C-alpha cells in the first residue's frame, strides 16, 4: 500500500495538498499515479490520471505533481462539496499491477 | 536406416528419423520447371509451419485440442500399432480443418504476446 | 454517459462459491480492458483482478490467484467474476471498472476510467 | 474477407488479416523468369526478417524507438484513421533508415545474448 | 567495410560483419540454371541451420563440446591471430563430423522439450 | 512379474558419499520412467528423485538438489543414485520404483507402478 | 505433506473410509491422487491411481473418489489381512512433483 | 603498467545522489570488463557492480539494484557509477577494478585483475 | 560471505595456510576461487586466480588449492613484508556473481 496522511483540512477558499508517498519501484519508476475522489457511500470518481492529467468534466481546482517517490494532489479553492475520501493509485509493474494508498478524509 | 526406412515402422519409431526425410527434400525447360516446383512446394510448407509458429522445429506442440471426431483411438494404438501412412490415410478428410484451427490459434497468440509486451 | 451496473449475491458461508457480474452500456464494450476493485466495509480500495479487452489475458492479485476467475463476453456486454472459497477477509463491496490496461495500439491507460455502483459480498 | 479485402480498412483492422496476404505470396522462359523472381523476392523478404530477429513472426516488436521525425501522429490517428496504403506513402522516404536501425539493434542483441550465455 | 572487407581480418573482428555477407547471398537457360542453383544452395544452408536449431540466428551457440582433436589452439590464437579463411582450411576434414554431432544434439533437445511440455 | 532389487551400502558418516543402485527385470526397462522414494525408519513416505525413460531429464526435491544425482543405463537395466553430504535427516529406506512420468506419446502415469525391496541408508 | 487421519478401524465385514485432505494446488487442480497399501516391513503396493482407477490384481473392495480438495479411499468388506499403513500421493505440478500424506494405521 | 584512478565527492546526506568515476590508462580500455567493489571503513570487501566491455550488460548486487547505475564510455576511457538514496550502510571506500567478466571469445576471468586507489564515500 | 579464520601467524621462514570455507553452490561447483593481498591503507593486490593460478609478478611462495567446498592459500617462507589482510573471492553463478570472505590478519 501507499502512505497518505489520515486527514487534510482547511477553510473554504484555501488550497490544501494531499500527499502520497510510495517507493522507487512504483511512484518513482512509473509516471502513472492517478487520484480518485470517493464520496461516502458512492463509487470513486476519477480526478487525476498519469501524473498531471485531468479527465474532462473535472474543474481546474484539482491538480497534482510528482517528485522523487512522492506524488501529490493539490485542491485549490476548497468548496463545501469537496468532502470525500481521496485515494492515490500507482502502477507498479507486471507482477503487482496497482497499489492503492490509505484513504485521506478531507 | 536411410531415406524412408522408417516408412513401415510405427509412428513413434518413425518420429526419430525426421531429419533424414527433411534433408532429402532439397537434395531443359521440363527440368527447370520440375526444380522450380520443388522449391515452391518446399517454401509453401515452410511458410505454413511459420504461420503456425513452428518455423524452426521438426516436432512442434500447439494449443489446439484434439477434437475426438477426427480420431477416437487412444495414444497407445496410434503411436505403437500404426504407421504414418495409415494415419495419413485415416485423417485425410480432416487435414484442412486442423490446419485452419492451427492458424487461428497462432493469430491469437501473436496478439496476446504483443499485449503482454506493451505492459510497462 | 457510461453505465456500469453490478449484480450479485448476498450471504455466502466460507468454503462456498459466489459469482458477480457487471453489465455495461454507453461505450463500445470490446474496446476497453476491465477490472474488479474491492473495498472492505471499513477500509480503503484495493485492486482484485484485470481482464484484457479481448478476454484472452487475465491478471490477479496473489491473494486470489487460486480462488477467483475473471471472464468477459463481448457480445453480451458482460463482465463476470467467479469466486471460490471466500474467506472472511474477502468481505467487501466489489466494483467493476473500465480501464487499467491498453492493447499496444491504443494509448496508455494505467488508471480506472469508469466505475460501477458495487455489489456487497458478505462472508 | 479475402485477399486484400482489408486494403481499405484501418491499420488496426487490417493487422488481423496478415495470414491472408502472406499465403498469397507463394500461391516458357518468360514464365520461368517470373517465377524465379517471385521466389527470390520472397526469400529476400524472409532474409530481411531473419536479420531483424523476426524470422518466425507476422507481428514482431523491436528495440528501436520511434524517432518522431518519421511521423509525429499519435497512435489513435495512425491505427484508427489511416489505411496501410496511406501509411506506406507517408513514411516511404524513411524506410531504409528504419531498416538500418533494425539491423543494428539485432547485431547488438546477438552479441549480448552470446555474452550472457558465456556466464558460468 | 563492404562485402568481404573483413575477409583478411581476424575471426573476432570479422564476426561483426555477418549481415554484410548474408545480404549478398540473394542480392537464357544457363542463367536460369545458375539462379535456381543459387536458390537451392541458399535453401540447403537455411535447412541445415534449422535442423541444428539455429534457424533465426547469425551467431548460434550449441550443446556440442569442442573435441580438441579438431583443433587444440586456445581461444586467443583462434579469435585474435587467425582469419576465417585459415580456420576454414585448418578444420575442413572435420566439418562433417561436427555437423553430424550438431544434428544429434538438436534431436535430443526436441524430444526433451516435448517431454517437459507433457508435464501437467 | 516385475522384479526391482536395490543394492547399496551400510553406515556412512556425515559429509561422505554413498551410491545406491537398482536392478530391474521382467519388463522393458527403457520404456518406463523411474524414481527414488525414501521412508525414514519411523515416518511415512516422501518422493526423492525422478528420471525420465531416456535419462536426459532429472528432477529432485529441493532438499537434495545440491546433493543427489540420479542416472540410468538402459543397456544394463540399471538405475543409480549418487548421494553426497548425507546429513542425519537423510537416514531412510530408499526404494526404487517404476512409474511417475510419461514421455508425451504414452498415456499418463503420475503414480508409482512398481516398487522394489529397499536399501537401508544409515548416517 | 497431505493430511490423513492417524488411524481408521472397524469390524470385519464393515466398510471404512480413509480420507486425504490437500490444497487447491494439488488434489484440487489435478486428477492424480493415487493410494498405496504398505504392510509393515514391506514395500508399498499400488491400490488406486488417477482418482478412481484400480490396478489389475486388486480386488473390488478398494475404491475411491475426489471432491473439492479432499480425496478418499473406501475399503469395503474389511478382512483380517487388510492391516497396513495406507498412503495417499498427489501430483502437485512441475516444481513439486509428488506430495505424500502421513500414514494411516488401519 | 595499468593506472586506475577514482574521482568522486565527499559528504552526502541520506536521500541524495553521488557520482563516482574512474579513469584508466596503460591497457586497451574497451577490451576488459570492469566492476566496482566497496569496503566499509572497518570491514572487508564486497562486490557492488559489474559492467561488460561493450557496456550493454550490467549486473548489480540486490542491495543496489534500485539505487546504482553503472556505465562506461570507451572513447573517454571512463567508468562511471551514479548512486541514489545512499543509506548509512553505503559508507565505504569504492574501488574500480579491471576484470570479473569475459565476452565469450576471450578466456575466462572471474577475478579482479587490476585495482584503483579508491574514492571515500561518507553518508 | 565466505568463512575465513580471523588471523593466521607464524615465525619468519615458516609456512602457513589461510583457509576459506564456502558452500556447494560457490567454491564447490566453480573452479574460480581467487585470493587478494590488501596491505592496510592500500588497494588489494591479486595473488591467486582460478584455483591454482598465480599472476605474473607474484613470487613462488604463494600457492593454493581446493578440496570439496574448502579452498586455501599457502604462504611458505614467511617474510616481514607479508603482513596484510588476505581475502578469498569465489564466483557463485549468475544471480550472485562474487562472494568475498572476511579478512584474515596475517
Ligand atoms: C516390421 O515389422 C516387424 C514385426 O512387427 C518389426 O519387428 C520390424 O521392426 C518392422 N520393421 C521396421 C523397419 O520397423
Ligand atoms: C468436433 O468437430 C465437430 C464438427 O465435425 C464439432 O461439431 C464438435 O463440436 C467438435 N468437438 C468439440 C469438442 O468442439
Ligand atoms: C485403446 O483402445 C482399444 C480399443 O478399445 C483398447 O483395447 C485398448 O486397451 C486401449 N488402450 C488404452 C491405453 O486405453
Ligand atoms: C473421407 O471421405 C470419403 C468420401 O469422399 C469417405 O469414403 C471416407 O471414408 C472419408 N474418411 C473419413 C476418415 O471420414
Ligand atoms: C469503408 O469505410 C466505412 C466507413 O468508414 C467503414 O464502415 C467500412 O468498414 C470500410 N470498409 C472496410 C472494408 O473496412
Ligand atoms: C531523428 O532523426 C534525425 C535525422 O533525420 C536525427 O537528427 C534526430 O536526432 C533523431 N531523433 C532522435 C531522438 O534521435
Ligand atoms: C492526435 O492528434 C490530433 C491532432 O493534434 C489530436 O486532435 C488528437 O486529439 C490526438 N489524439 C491523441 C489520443 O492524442
Ligand atoms: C519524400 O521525398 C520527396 C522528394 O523526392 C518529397 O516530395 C516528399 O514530400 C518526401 N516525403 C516525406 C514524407 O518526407
Ligand atoms: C591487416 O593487417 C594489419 C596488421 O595486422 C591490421 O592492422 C589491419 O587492420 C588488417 N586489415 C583488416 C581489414 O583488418
Ligand atoms: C575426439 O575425437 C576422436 C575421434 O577422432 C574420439 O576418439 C575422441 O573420443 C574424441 N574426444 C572426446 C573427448 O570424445
Ligand atoms: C595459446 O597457445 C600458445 C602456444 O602454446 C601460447 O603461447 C599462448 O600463451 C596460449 N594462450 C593462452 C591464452 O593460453
Ligand atoms: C585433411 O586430409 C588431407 C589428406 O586428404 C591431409 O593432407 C590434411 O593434412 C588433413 N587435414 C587435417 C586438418 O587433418
Amino acid at each position: 500500500a501507499l502512505t497518505q496522511p489520515p486527514s487534510v483540512s482547511g477553510s473554504p477558499g484555501q488550497s490544501v495538498t494531499i500527499s502520497c508517498t510510495g517507493t522507487s519501484s512504483d511512484i518513482g519508476s512509473y509516471n502513472y499515479v492517478s487520484w480518485y475522489q470517493q464520496h461516502p457511500g458512492k463509487a470513486p470518481k476519477l480526478m487525476i490520471y498519469d501524473v498531471t492529467q485531468r479527465p474532462s468534466g473535472v474543474s481546474d481546482r484539482f491538480s497534482g505533481s510528482k517528485s522523487g517517490n512522492t506524488a501529490s494532489l493539490t485542491i485549490s479553492g476548497l468548496q463545501a462539496d469537496d468532502e470525500a475520501d481521496y485515494y492515490c493509485s500507482a502502477y507498479a509493474g507486471r507482477q503487482t499491477f496497482y497499489i492503492f494508498g490509505g484513504g485521506t478524509r478531507l | 536406416d536411410g531415406f524412408l526406412g522408417a516408412a513401415g515402422s510405427t509412428m513413434g519409431a518413425a518420429s526419430m528419423t525426421l531429419t533424414v526425410q527433411a534433408r532429402n527434400l532439397l537434395s531443359g525447360i521440363k527440368q527447370l520447371q520440375a526444380r522450380v516446383l520443388a522449391v515452391e512446394h518446399y517454401l509453401r510448407d515452410q511458410q505454413l509451419l511459420g504461420i503456425w509458429g513452428c518455423s524452426g522445429k521438426l516436432i512442434c506442440c500447439t494449443n489446439v485440442p484434439w477434437n475426438s471426431s477426427w480420431s477416437n483411438r487412444n495414444l497407445s494404438e496410434i503411436w505403437d500399432n500404426m504407421t504414418w501412412l495409415q494415419w495419413d490415410k485415416e485423417i485425410s478428410n480432416y487435414t484442412q480443418i486442423i490446419y485452419g484451427l492451427l492458424e487461428e490459434s497462432q493469430n491469437q497468440q501473436e496478439k496476446n504476446e504483443q499485449d503482454l509486451l506493451a505492459l510497462d | 454517459e457510461v453505465q456500469l451496473v453490478e449484480t450479485g449475491g448476498g450471504l455466502v458461508q466460507p468454503g462456498g462459491s459466489l459469482k458477480l457480474s457487471c453489465r455495461a452500456s454507453g461505450y463500445t464494450f470490446s474496446s476497453f480492458a476491465m477490472s474488479w476493485v474491492r473495498q472492505a466495509p471499513g477500509k480503503g480500495l484495493e485492486w482484485v483482478s484485470l481482464i484484457n479487452d479481448r478476454g484472452g489475458l487475465t491478471f490477479y492479485v496473489d491473494s486470489v490467484k487460486g480462488r477467483f476467475t475473471i471472464s468477459r463476453d463481448n457480445s453480451k456486454n458482460t463482465l463476470s467474476l467467479q469466486m471460490h472459497s471466500l474467506r472472511d477477509g474477502d468481505t467487501a463491496v466489489y466494483y467493476c471498472a473500465t480501464g487499467g490496461m491498453s492493447s499496444a495500439l491504443q494509448s496508455s491507460k494505467y488508471y480506472f476510467d469508469f466505475w460501477g455502483q458495487g455489489a456487497l459480498v458478505t462472508v
